[PDB]
């Protein structure tokens, strides 16, 4: 009932059958879109 | 003997989880009180604009699922716990140079009965 | 043959726990006798105020849960054990610069049957 | 019948109940002989 317990149940259900190295896509022919962005903290030297 | 059973009781993987933070009453904010104390000021490379210091940052925060009944466990007020296991908020220099960001030793953490 | 089974009996993770220090009857003090031996004085950089030396620091402490009956196992007096597994007190230099605190090699430790 | 399959069974068998920190000797009084040698790749500085 508490929020932390609900998040724990979600995290337990989610990672049951998830494989890291497998590329997650619906079909093989479909692609993924990786939106990429940069930010400069400082120019050291 | 009792400390072993107490630490096994508190740090049970099925009962305590490292990933999710503790929260109560509809996502109330968990306050973290940090204060710095520098031991020695190592160096100030003015040519490279780099200040190297040795720092102890002391952090306090409340956590509710770590509470235990003190009377049952032989009236223990405080216990040591490894920092790697229990949850901890990440605090790091935001403008840090030289790559190194987080703390070095990961010292043990004191935990009282209040939480 | 008996050495392997004895080492496995001592270092059982379900029986021996590293994270908790040994104690009997409510937090009785466990003494730690340490003495230093200077191998050689390597270097002295007065420009940066750093003295690099070679040191052997010998530490002795009594421990009770590691004891074993000597009569049971072929009258074995002393056994070697790895450092990272058995508990060890943290004794690192405070005024040390260069960040490095703990010892480097983590050598094996001799353990007698007395404890 | 393959060589790899047999070596796998060998490696599974010998490491089944072998300990690392136990000094491997037949009896307590018996010794070991560590033949020691050096080679220099280069003399850096």
């Amino acid at each position: 009932e508490t929020r932390a317990h609900a998040e724990e149940r979600l995290l337990k259900k989610l990672f049951s059958g998830y494989n890291k190295w497998s590329r997650p896509v619906a079909n093989i022919s479909d692609v993924v879109l990786v939106r990429f962005g940069l930010s400069i903290a400082q120019l050291i030297d | 003997d009792t400390e072993e059973r107490l630490v096994e009781h508190l740090l049970d993987p099925s009962r305590y989880n490292k990933l999710i933070r503790p929260a109560t009453n509809g996502s109330e904010l968990v306050t973290v009180q940090l204060m710095v104390s520098l031991a020695q000021l190592i160096s100030v490379h003015e040519r490279e604009q780099i200040m190297t210091t040795n720092v102890w940052l002391t952090q306090e925060w409340e956590d509710y699922r770590l509470t235990w009944k003190p009377e049952e466990f032989d009236n223990m007020k405080k216990v040591r716990l490894p920092s790697k296991h229990i949850w901890l908020p990440d605090v790091v220099l935001y403008n840090n140079a030289d790559g190194m960001y987080e703390v070095s030793f990961y010292s043990n953490a004191v935990v009282s009965y209040d939480g």
